[PDB]
RNA sequence: CUCUUAAGGUAGCCAAAUGCCUCGUCAUCUAAUUAGUGACGCGCAUGAAUGGAUUAACGAGAUUCCCACUGUCCCUAUCUA
RNA sequence: GCAGUCAAGCGUUCAUAGCGACAUUGCUUUUUGAUUCUUCGAUGUCGGCUCUUCCUAUCAUACCGAAGCAGAAUUCGGUAAGCGUUGGAUUGUUCACCCACUAAUAGGGAACGUGAGCUGGGUUUAGACCGUCGUGAGACAGGUUAGUUUUACCCUACUGAU
């Protein structure tokens, strides 16, 4: 897990399992990615691994810049969709799954970041704060 | 800094010893027979690694 | 004089740290060395403040601040301003802004006497920035880079920017700011050199792994 | 209008660079994780080489399935974007096998660079097992 | 500057394997000859060529009995299919030679743009004929061995019908079948040696080429792009939107990215959707599945497409 | 020229519902494919009304891929008779 | 399949740090075979799903020893089976191969565990198609497709309950 991760996170509702496909916020061209896997994410007889927000993901693309796909790459989940519990108490949610492509280093591929972005993946990635505008 | 006055001692207790070649167990330089059931109290010792 | 520090293990000052000619931002992480890079550096000249605006330790990339005011985002809350508003100056003008973007040190390039600002920033804080940090604005882009600044450090008598940013605009931004710059990277090319340091007149800031080809330019074109 | 950061004098482009050609050319490696002296086995009467584990894929000497061949062994090769994989020239008669490659490695964000290399396949003779008026 | 080898002294005499050990010598010194050339030419812009020695060795045993040679070469464009050193190959032994080379397959080509090429020989002193000084449009199959050659699949197991027809050796698809020197004989005065496949290298439009139009399989290319990119450059869109009948683009990349005449990038992402070929795994285009289907209409004769002789035209072809 | 008493697989087609060796080889699809598609064909043992090849439409026929869809699954819970 | 004993040598020198030929001693019944005692008035016969328990010849985790152990990383060995040992493409698959995560992706047994527990893709009835064989009916451990999976209310065991 703490490949790049600075900090160390609370549980956050797991959203989007493998098999999942979801937006690409980075100005990298690509348009969805198809998780692959998780870092992290021990294991139990069928039951297949999920990726929480600020979660690292490894990840395939489908659409976008034939550079890109037909390969694995990092992955940075920044917009789930599955109401989560912060800590005082209230929940939210995103209207996206929505992500970011990464190296294993935690940096980033991209400049910018093309939406709203959750302070549990920004507070914890930091290369991923200085390119985003918006945090939640 | 262990000016070799003190390096010999510390190889009396670390280094000056030999071993099994049959279950890998420190036993002092002068004896055979080493002390351990499991090997047979056998003959079969050697010199522990101290140049190269 | 570029002193190099990593907060717990990374290199990005410019994200946990801000600094200015009247005050110095940090975060809740300790590695007291990191601390050291400033209380080492800095006699009684001015103050160093801990705080977790929001919960978040990123205090450069929330916040934005100059010699008489900070800008800080709305999220933030009156328990972590107090602190922020006490153990600073009553100089300092602090006030939460309302406003739609949150990141404001990666969309504010700011220093003492000149800004730039992200473009679909709002148009009243487009005014509320000149009324408490007494600066003018001039909002175009960097090289298109949108987040002015995560890629573009300043002082008063420097700047600096990325290596893509074309010659035309770099010589642009000169005579928008009347201050130099160059393309030059940072921790070992890096191209976020807003938040891989923080900058004032005397002092400079990056990571440990930044190298002496960059301190080189750094101390060049910052300290005059 | 930049400088190195490693070598420093040098002013490079502003298309997307990072520090000098000659840094990148000595310290950065990006073919790196290869044996440079690959091992193959080959029978002189049956003429069937093989992967270690594989049928004999029979292709003759200097053919095109040496190349599929020699790209299906466990190198770094198979991983990054290969191109330009020729056969360069050797001795009939010194039984080794000399082909260059290309990668295209990524550098350190998001800058490609062209890279000249070589890989030199050297055949060990066998009885091939399964064939043993 | 050199592209045959020398095939000198036969004298009939003995030693079956001898004259074969001289041959492999001749050959020794060809490919040390082939070798030098990556070391000159920069490093990285090799050759199309026959890397086995039997192939050569075929080619070998049909031209010397042969005695009088012909050279099939399409129209499309004789640049790079005119063989540079047959000249200076067959002229030493003093015996029945002089090939005067032709071109052919001159039946995909308007009438202006005929003398268009015939113009290209009037000048530099070249033989040819138009067969698929002024008293000539076109004649047919009116106008001792013999011996055809082509580049790969210029025609030469399609023009054995222009003695007897009837199909005595079969033409494929693919270029890579002819070998194993097939001989035809009729009328009991001439006969023929029917080649073997060949190809030959060359140096300049190295990796930069629109050579792949009759020489490579279409099928077992993992490019995919490059020749791709050079169909999509020339052929104007606004015949391939009226005959394929679709709808691609209007190139909203008008900045320098990109650019008029779309690459075959942006041109192939609309076409494998509008014919339902899609991945294994996710739906969109599949453009390597995509070019093989109209790189083997350009090839087959549903797209034309022909090539200014000497210099630089813009537009010389008009459909 | 011949040998087997007659002839000696023409046109066409293919690892095909016919190909042992065989998860054949190359390319492609996929992150990854003993599958699928196209191509190659000395084809154990294809083949011309014991019909060959191609074929629009049709099919509760066999097969692969995709868009959409969903408790099929992650991972179970709850309700009614 | 596993292990051991001599130890000619490899091992920059250094048989045995590690490995180790020529020979030689055994263990195992998770292989295949041989045999034919039981079962032909029938013990429901491949694999997967599910689930529990056991074994150790330990993949990982704990404490230790030894190295050709500087550190880092690795290998050899020991007590030890308490605890864990995956998601997926292709295949009916056992088996296998790859992608990927992971601390690790160890092997095995229980009537080759488990069909009144499931499924029924495969094989093994009947329909049908091709190839090869045969004069032919028809054959093929060759390929392809479709093809009814019954009963528990008893005794015991087990779970709970008076
Ligand atoms: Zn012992
Ligand atoms: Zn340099
Ligand atoms: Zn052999």
């Amino acid at each position: 897990s703490g490949n790049g991760a600075q900090g160390t996170k609370f549980r956050i509702s797991l959203g989007l399992p493998v098999g999942a496909i979801m937006n690409c916020a980075d100005n990298s061209g690509a348009r969805n990615l198809y998780i692959i896997a998780v870092k992290g994410s021990g294991s139990r007889l069928n039951r297949l691994p999920a990726a929480s927000l600020g979660d690292m993901v490894m990840a395939t693309v489908k659409k976008g810049k034939p550079e890109l796909r037909k390969k694995v790459m990092p992955a940075i989940v920044v917009r789930q969709a599955k109401s989560w519990r912060r800590r005082d108490g209230v929940f939210l949610y995103f209207e996206d799954n929505a992500g970011v492509i990464a190296n294993p280093k935690g940096e980033m591929k991209g400049s910018a970041i093309t939406g709203p972005v959750g302070k549990e993946c920004a507070d914890l990635w930091p290369r991923v704060a200085s390119n985003s505008g918006v945090v939640v | 800094i262990i000016e070799p006055s003190l390096k010999a001692l510390a190889s009396k207790y670390n280094c000056d010893k030999s071993v099994c070649r049959k279950c890998y167990a420190r036993l002092p330089p002068r004896a055979t027979n080493c002390r351990k059931r499991k090997c047979g109290h056998t003959n079969q010792l050697r010199p522990k690694k101290k140049l190269k | 004089m570029a002193t190099r520090t990593q907060f717990e293990n990374s290199n990005e000052i410019g994200v946990f740290s801000k600094l200015t000619n009247t005050y110095c931002l940090v975060a809740v992480g300790g590695s007291e060395n990191f601390y050291s890079a400033f209380e080492a550096e800095l006699g009684d000249a001015i103050p160093i403040v801990h705080t977790t605006i929001a919960g978040t330790r990123i205090i450069g990339r929330m916040t934005a601040g100059n010699r008489r005011g900070l800008l800080v985002p709305t999220q933030t809350t009156d328990q972590e301003l107090q602190h922020l508003r006490n153990s600073l100056p009553d100089s300092v003008k602090i006030q939460r802004v309302e406003e739609r973007l949150s990141a404001l040190g990666n969309v504010i390039c700011c220093n003492d006497y000149v800004a730039l600002v992200h473009p679909d920033i709002d148009r009243e804080t487009e005014e509320l920035i000149s009324d408490v940090l007494g600066v003018e604005v001039f909002r175009q882009t960097i090289s298109g880079n949108i987040l002015v600044g995560s890629y573009c450090s300043l002082s008063n008598q420097g700047g600096l920017v990325h290596p893509q940013t074309s010659v035309q605009d770099q010589e642009e931004l000169s005579s928008l700011l009347q201050v130099p710059l160059v393309a030059g990277t940072v921790n070992r090319g890096s191209s976020v050199v807003g938040a891989g340091m923080v900058v004032n007149d005397y002092l400079a800031v990056t990571g440990l792994d930044t190298t002496a080809p960059e301190l080189s330019v750094i101390e060049s074109i910052f300290r005059l | 209008t930049l400088l190195c950061c490693n070598c420093g004098t040098p002013i490079d482009g502003s298309t997307g660079l990072v520090m000098c050609y000659d840094c990148i050319k000595l310290t950065v490696d990006i073919t790196q994780g290869i044996p440079r002296e690959a091992n193959i086995s080959f029978c002189r009467n049956c003429e069937r080489f093989l992967q270690p584990p594989g049928q004999w894929i029979r292709a003759e000497l200097e053919s095109r399935e040496l190349l599929a061949i020699c790209l299906r062994r466990l190198k770094g090769l198979t991983k990054v974007r290969l191109v330009d994989a020729s056969f360069i020239w050797t001795e009939p008669h010194s039984r080794r096998i000399r082909i260059k490659l290309t990668v295209q490695g990524e550098a350190m964000t998001n800058t490609i660079i062209q890279q000249t290399f070589e890989v030199e396949y050297i055949v060990i003779a066998m009885q091939c097992p399964d064939c043993a008026r | 500057d050199l592209i045959v080898p020398r095939r000198p002294e036969w004298n009939e005499g003995m030693s079956k394997f001898q004259l074969d050990r001289q041959e492999k010598e001749a050959f020794l010194e060809w490919r040390r000859k082939l070798a030098h050339l990556q070391e000159s030419n920069e490093d990285l812009l090799l050759t199309p060529f026959e890397r086995n020695i039997e192939v050569w060795k075929q080619l070998w045993r049909v031209v010397e009995r042969s005695d009088l040679v012909v050279q099939i070469v399409d129209a499309r464009n004789p640049l790079l299919f005119r063989s540079v050193d047959l000249e200076r190959y067959v002229k030493e032994s003093d015996d029945r030679k002089a090939n005067l080379l032709l071109v052919n397959k001159a039946d995909l080509l308007t009438k202006k743009q005929r003398i268009a090429w015939a113009k290209y020989f009037i000048s530099k002193n070249i033989s040819f004929t138009f067969y698929s000084v002024m008293e000539k449009v076109k004649i047919l199959s009116i106008d001792i061995n013999i011996g055809l050659v082509g580049y790969p699949n210029v025609g030469k197991s399609s023009t054995i019908n222009s003695l007897v027809g009837a199909k005595k050796v079969s033409v494929s698809s693919t270029p890579g079948k002819t070998k194993h020197f097939q001989t035809i004989k009729l009328s009991d005065s001439v006969m023929l040696c029917d080649c073997p496949g060949l190809v030959f290298p060359n140096f300049a439009y190295n990796k930069g080429e629109l050579v792949c139009n009759g020489v490579l399989p279409i099928d077992q290319l993992r490019d995919y792009i490059g020749p791709a990119g050079l169909v999509a450059e020339r052929i104007p869109k606004y015949y391939i939107e009226a005959i394929y009948g679709i709808h691609i683009q209007t190139k909203s990349r008008d900045e320098g990215g990109n650019g008029d005449i779309p690459t075959a990038q942006e041109l192939l992402v609309a076409y494998a959707r509008a014919r339902g070929y899609m991945t294994q795994g996710y739906g969109s285009a599949d453009e390597p599945r995509a070019s093989r289907y109209i790189l083997k209409d350009y090839v087959n004769g549903k797209l034309l497409y022909v090539n200014p002789p000497p210099h630089l035209e813009d537009d010389t072809p008009y459909t």
